[PDB]
RNA sequence: CUCUAAGCACAACCUGCGGGAACCCGUACCGCAAACCGACACAGGUGGGCGGGUGCAAGAGCACUCAGGCGCGCGGGAGAA
RNA sequence: GAAUGCCGGCAUGAGUAACGAUAAAGAGGGUGAGAAUCCCUCUCGCCGUAAGCCCAAGGGUUCCUACGCAAUGGUCGUCAGCGUAGGGUUAGGCGGGACCUAAGGUGAAGCCGAAAGGCGUAGCCGAAGGGCAGCCGGUUAAUAUUCCGGCCCUUCCCGCAG
RNA sequence: AGCCGGUAGCGGGCGUGGAUCCCUGGAUGUCCGAAUGGGGGAACCCGGCCGGCGGGAACGCCGGUCACCGCGCGCGCGGGGGGAACCUGGGGAACUGAAACAUCUCAGUACCCAGAGGAGAGGAAAGAGAAAUCGACUCCCUGAGUAGCGGCGAGCGAAAGGGGACCAGCCUAAACCGUCCGGCUUGUCCGGGCGGGGUCGUGGGGCCCUCGGACCGAAUCCCCAGCCUAGCCGAAGCUGUUGGGAAGCAGCGCCAGAGAGGGUGAAAGCCCCGUAGGCGAAAGGUGGGGGGAUAGGUGAGGGUACCCGAGUACCCCGUGGUUCGUGGAGCCAUGGGGGAAUCUGGGCGGACCACCGCCUAAGGCUAAGUACUCCGGGUGACCGAUAGCGCACCAGUAC
């Protein structure tokens, strides 16, 4: 069963990603299928917030090797999703 | 299938062949997959470790190593000898095994 | 150069065969067979338009079985045929067949 | 989780309704959900939990078809 | 843009004001080249745009030079044929 | 033991040819076990309708940072397009799709052919051609007409008015 | 009684209240692919209708549904693609041999295409061929390198009969009778469905008259035995000695319906796994063995001369198949032309004629005995890492 909890996967973990905290902005990896209209979606009913913006940019897989045999990390997608003013996510806050 | 073993974890055996034949000690552990067992002070080997945490002064610890589990012979606890198994079906219709020589189980 | 509607004739391979000298029964010493190719033998198609229960059908048959053509349009009086299209015609008249 | 804690949730899950199943479901899927998160910022050392719960959605999820299917 | 036909004319279309909605894929880096085609970090090949100044009649030519970029991924001596 | 046999290994030529444009180097300081070859500085030389800057193809992480120096680099190497790890690509307005057709392809109708198949009307597909609303500046180690700032704009939905 | 795959580690858990694991059934099963809502450069984009979710009208997501062709009457049933060899049909080479080469050969082989299936094809005499004989078909041995064919060269090459495997025979069309529907050339009418009747060569059937009037039994269905997909029980040895290690050597014993084999620190019937001998299925698959049911089948006389598969038989022209290459050239098949009859009919016995015999064409189906090996097991005077499959190893991979 499809719920908004199967969209969120994990935060992510970044100077980068930290940087736009102060400016509400919070950067999640998500379902690569996933749309932003789907991801705003979800984002409201996990953490009770206004979303008024979503970014999104697909993530390719680096190409690994462990001694003799090649391979590829699995693909990505991660969004920057911007909450209405004064609003905050408090389970990323804080790290 | 499964790897049919004639000794469990728990039991009292004999080591009957090797450089501890005639010791008598508890099974620590049984390892089906290389087919081993492990008996308490038995066959102990010298293990060069490294200076590290929890290794502050590194050297040697000593350690079992695995026996064979053909060269184990489980004890009976009842007339107290070596001895084959046998299987003995219960009147509740479970199944034990009991001592080739007495009949007594070997839980 | 296709199949016969009504029977089936399709072109079939045969070979040409040429001979030359003077037969054995009108004093000669034989035939001698100075080449054999393959070739096509085709049924002698040709097109027969019936009408039909208002409607005119098309048929691609063999000249021998073109006479096969009208009788199954006598036999078809004993149907229903009204409206239908040429193709439904056709169908319900190879039934026949 | 142990054998019988499994056996409970399945005596449980199959007095429900596929309305309440579904709701059951939703709120586990949330409990999973906050432990990826957790496990991301390495705050998880009981790294059992995680395949646990995703069992016992697939449990319920096995119960509710079958209500479905009746 | 305009004309009407089915239809509809409590619809529909257009203008103004207010509030809302706006999806998917690409986006790093090389790109006259050590990252493209030539088995090579290969004097070869690779479409389009910008491409300053002075002088030489002109010019995208030639000489020097701006911005910018390079001294070409083995060196050191000797000063025979 | 021979087939200019087949597979593999190792010799000879030989410390020999060569080290890939004759645009060119010198010095001081630093780092380091180790420096002609890495970093900084001063001097010198070369390109400058290019050997500078920007698109498209093609390539596919080669990008940035940290740590390395076995192999790779025609020498060396502390360096690196090399090895390991982490990070990095953000669009209603840019390009493409939810628009249009070109050659060509495909193809309810229809026609042909032993079979496989060939043709073909409408239609559909097909672009670097037509159509369609964003400029300037700031910021990151690494993205920006995408993030941010200022100033502009487009389509769709609903309500009210005309 | 351990376990969380190869696979250890960091870090955490489960299990005699029965885990891991094995077998059977079920659930879930993104996207592509016959691919099938539409498009497309496979695994990627874009829709319609119905229901739901978000504040949900715009936007997005979720569930269901939407290709085409055939048949039966918008619904229902079916088809499409794949499969190592084997099988049938439609097409069909050349090198080569003839010590050149063209008929011939290679060969109806290789290959292409279509279709069928666990097999396929064939199959119930318009047969065989000389014995007044046989009795569907297929396969094996033999007949036989015979009879023959052949630039009578090179070469090619039957059949009947005998010995075996297996064993099985049926359903229709037509006459005649009924019923429904259509026709107008309006009824003893014709035509099209369906039911009855009928199925044969010692000719059979229809119709009329007479005498007549329970046995057989499926290739279909039902049930069961057995078998397949996990497994279980299973006899008997100790001590010393050399040695890193005993199973070797020694001393004294024991089992055997079990002395196949493989492990264990070297060389073990009795240490371990097994072996001989026995045992075992809730569930699914099979069931060619057994039993039962049912469909189905069932005699003679006399008359009548109604019926007995049509562009067919048959003749001629062009060809193919058979041992048959135009030959005295039948037989079977048929592209073209002409073109019958219904037992007093027809075909065949190698041109043809006569006699004497055999058979019943122009509708269909049919187990078993046979072929093959992708897959599972068993077994080798088979290989043992340049061998054996191209691959013992992360190979149809790197390149
Ligand atoms: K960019
Ligand atoms: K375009
Ligand atoms: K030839
Ligand atoms: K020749
Ligand atoms: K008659
Ligand atoms: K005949
Ligand atoms: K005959
Ligand atoms: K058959
Ligand atoms: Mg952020
Ligand atoms: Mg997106
Ligand atoms: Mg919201
Ligand atoms: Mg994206
Ligand atoms: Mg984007
Ligand atoms: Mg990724
Ligand atoms: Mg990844
Ligand atoms: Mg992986
Ligand atoms: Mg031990
Ligand atoms: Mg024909
Ligand atoms: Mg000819
Ligand atoms: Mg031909
Ligand atoms: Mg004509
Ligand atoms: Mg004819
Ligand atoms: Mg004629
Ligand atoms: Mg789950
Ligand atoms: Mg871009
Ligand atoms: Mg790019
Ligand atoms: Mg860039
Ligand atoms: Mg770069
Ligand atoms: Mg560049
Ligand atoms: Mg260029
Ligand atoms: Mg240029
Ligand atoms: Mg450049
Ligand atoms: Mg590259
Ligand atoms: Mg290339
Ligand atoms: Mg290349
Ligand atoms: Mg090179
Ligand atoms: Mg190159
Ligand atoms: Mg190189
Ligand atoms: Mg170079
Ligand atoms: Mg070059
Ligand atoms: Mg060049
Ligand atoms: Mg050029
Ligand atoms: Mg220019
Ligand atoms: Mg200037
Ligand atoms: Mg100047
Ligand atoms: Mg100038
Ligand atoms: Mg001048
Ligand atoms: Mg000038
Ligand atoms: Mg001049
Ligand atoms: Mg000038
Ligand atoms: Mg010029
Ligand atoms: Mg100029
Ligand atoms: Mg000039
Ligand atoms: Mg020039
Ligand atoms: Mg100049
Ligand atoms: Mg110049
Ligand atoms: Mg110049
Ligand atoms: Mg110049
Ligand atoms: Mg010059
Ligand atoms: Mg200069
Ligand atoms: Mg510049
Ligand atoms: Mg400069
Ligand atoms: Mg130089
Ligand atoms: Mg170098
Ligand atoms: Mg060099
Ligand atoms: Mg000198
Ligand atoms: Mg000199
Ligand atoms: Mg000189
Ligand atoms: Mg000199
Ligand atoms: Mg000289
Ligand atoms: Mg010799
Ligand atoms: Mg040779
Ligand atoms: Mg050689
Ligand atoms: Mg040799
Ligand atoms: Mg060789
Ligand atoms: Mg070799
Ligand atoms: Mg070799
Ligand atoms: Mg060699
Ligand atoms: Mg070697
Ligand atoms: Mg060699
Ligand atoms: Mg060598
Ligand atoms: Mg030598
Ligand atoms: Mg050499
Ligand atoms: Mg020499
Ligand atoms: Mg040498
Ligand atoms: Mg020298
Ligand atoms: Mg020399
Ligand atoms: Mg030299
Ligand atoms: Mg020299
Ligand atoms: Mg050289
Ligand atoms: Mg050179
Ligand atoms: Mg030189
Ligand atoms: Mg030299
Ligand atoms: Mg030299
Ligand atoms: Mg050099
Ligand atoms: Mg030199
Ligand atoms: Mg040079
Ligand atoms: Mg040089
Ligand atoms: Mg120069
Ligand atoms: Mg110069
Ligand atoms: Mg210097
Ligand atoms: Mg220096
Ligand atoms: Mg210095
Ligand atoms: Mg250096
Ligand atoms: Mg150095
Ligand atoms: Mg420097
Ligand atoms: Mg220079
Ligand atoms: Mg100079
Ligand atoms: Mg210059
Ligand atoms: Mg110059
Ligand atoms: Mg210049
Ligand atoms: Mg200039
Ligand atoms: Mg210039
Ligand atoms: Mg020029
Ligand atoms: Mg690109
Ligand atoms: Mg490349
Ligand atoms: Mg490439
Ligand atoms: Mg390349
Ligand atoms: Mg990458
Ligand atoms: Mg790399
Ligand atoms: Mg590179
Ligand atoms: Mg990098
Ligand atoms: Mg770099
Ligand atoms: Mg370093
Ligand atoms: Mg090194
Ligand atoms: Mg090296
Ligand atoms: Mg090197
Ligand atoms: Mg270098
Ligand atoms: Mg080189
Ligand atoms: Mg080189
Ligand atoms: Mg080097
Ligand atoms: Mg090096
Ligand atoms: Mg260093
Ligand atoms: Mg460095
Ligand atoms: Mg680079
Ligand atoms: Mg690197
Ligand atoms: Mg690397
Ligand atoms: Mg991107
Ligand atoms: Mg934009
Ligand atoms: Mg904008
Ligand atoms: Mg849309
Ligand atoms: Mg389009
Ligand atoms: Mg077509
Ligand atoms: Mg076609
Ligand atoms: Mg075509
Ligand atoms: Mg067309
Ligand atoms: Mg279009
Ligand atoms: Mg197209
Ligand atoms: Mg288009
Ligand atoms: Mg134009
Ligand atoms: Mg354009
Ligand atoms: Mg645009
Ligand atoms: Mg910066
Ligand atoms: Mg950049
Ligand atoms: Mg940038
Ligand atoms: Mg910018
Ligand atoms: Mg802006
Ligand atoms: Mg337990
Ligand atoms: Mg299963
Ligand atoms: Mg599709
Ligand atoms: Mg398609
Ligand atoms: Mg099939
Ligand atoms: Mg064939
Ligand atoms: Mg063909
Ligand atoms: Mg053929
Ligand atoms: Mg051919
Ligand atoms: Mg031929
Ligand atoms: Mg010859
Ligand atoms: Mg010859
Ligand atoms: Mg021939
Ligand atoms: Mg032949
Ligand atoms: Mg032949
Ligand atoms: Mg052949
Ligand atoms: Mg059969
Ligand atoms: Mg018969
Ligand atoms: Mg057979
Ligand atoms: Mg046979
Ligand atoms: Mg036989
Ligand atoms: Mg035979
Ligand atoms: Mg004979
Ligand atoms: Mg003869
Ligand atoms: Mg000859
Ligand atoms: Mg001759
Ligand atoms: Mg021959
Ligand atoms: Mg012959
Ligand atoms: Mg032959
Ligand atoms: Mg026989
Ligand atoms: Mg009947
Ligand atoms: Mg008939
Ligand atoms: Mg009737
Ligand atoms: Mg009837
Ligand atoms: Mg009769
Ligand atoms: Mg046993
Ligand atoms: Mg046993
Ligand atoms: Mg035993
Ligand atoms: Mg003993
Ligand atoms: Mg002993
Ligand atoms: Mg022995
Ligand atoms: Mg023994
Ligand atoms: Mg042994
Ligand atoms: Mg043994
Ligand atoms: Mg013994
Ligand atoms: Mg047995
Ligand atoms: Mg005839
Ligand atoms: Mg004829
Ligand atoms: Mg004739
Ligand atoms: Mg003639
Ligand atoms: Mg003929
Ligand atoms: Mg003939
Ligand atoms: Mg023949
Ligand atoms: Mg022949
Ligand atoms: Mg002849
Ligand atoms: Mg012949
Ligand atoms: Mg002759
Ligand atoms: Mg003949
Ligand atoms: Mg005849
Ligand atoms: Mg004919
Ligand atoms: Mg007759
Ligand atoms: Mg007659
Ligand atoms: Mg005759
Ligand atoms: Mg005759
Ligand atoms: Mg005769
Ligand atoms: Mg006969
Ligand atoms: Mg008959
Ligand atoms: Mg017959
Ligand atoms: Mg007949
Ligand atoms: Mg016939
Ligand atoms: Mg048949
Ligand atoms: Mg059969
Ligand atoms: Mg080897
Ligand atoms: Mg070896
Ligand atoms: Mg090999
Ligand atoms: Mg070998
Ligand atoms: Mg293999
Ligand atoms: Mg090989
Ligand atoms: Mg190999
Ligand atoms: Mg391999
Ligand atoms: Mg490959
Ligand atoms: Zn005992």
């Amino acid at each position: 069963m499809k719920t908004a909890y199967d969209v969120i996967l994990a935060p992510v973990l970044s100077e980068k990603a930290y940087a736009g905290f102060a400016e509400g902005k919070y950067t999640f990896w998500v379902h690569p299928k996933a749309t932003k209209t789907e991801i705003k979606n979800a984002v409201e009913t996990a953490f009770k917030v206004k979303v008024v913006k979503v970014n999104t940019l697909h993530v390719r897989g680096k190409k690994k090797r462990l001694g003799r045999y090649l391979g590829k990390r699995p693909d990505r997608k991660k969004a920057i999703v911007q909450v209405a003013p004064g609003q905050k996510i408090e389970a990323l806050e804080g790290l | 299938m499964r790897v049919k073993m004639h000794v469990k974890k728990g039991d009292t055996v004999l080591v009957a062949s090797g450089k501890y034949k005639g010791r008598v000690g508890k099974v620590k552990e049984v390892l089906p997959k290389k087919y081993a067992v492990i008996v308490e002070g038995v066959n102990i080997v010298k293990k060069a470790v490294r200076v590290s945490p929890k290794y502050p002064q590194g050297g040697f610890i000593e350690k079992e190593a695995p026996l064979h589990a053909s060269k184990v012979r489980p004890i009976c606890p009842a007339c107290g000898k070596p001895t084959r198994v046998r299987k003995k079906f219960l009147e509740n219709g479970k199944k034990i095994r009991v001592c080739a020589k007495c009949g007594g189980a070997l839980d | 150069s296709k199949v016969c509607e009504i029977s089936g004739k399709r072109p079939i391979v045969a070979n040409s065969i040429q001979r030359r000298g003077k037969a054995k029964r009108e004093g000669g010493v034989g035939k001698k067979t100075t080449g054999i190719s393959k070739r096509r033998q085709y049924p002698n198609l040709q097109k027969v338009r019936v009408r039909v229960a208002g409607q005119e059908i098309t048929f691609r048959v063999a000249a021998s079985h073109i006479p096969k053509v009208y009788e199954l349009v006598e036999r078809a009086k004993g149907l229903k045929l009204e409206g239908l299209s040429p193709k439904e015609i056709k169908k319900e008249l190879l039934k026949l067949l | 989780m142990k054998l019988s804690e499994v056996r409970k949730q399945l005596e449980e899950a199959r007095k429900l309704s596929p309305v309440e199943l579904e709701k059951l479901v939703r709120e586990k899927k949330r409990e999973l959900m906050e432990l990826r998160f957790q496990a991301s910022i390495g705050q998880l050392s009981q790294n059992h939990k995680i395949r646990d719960l995703k069992r016992q959605i697939a449990r319920l999820l096995t119960v509710l078809n079958e209500k479905r299917r009746q």
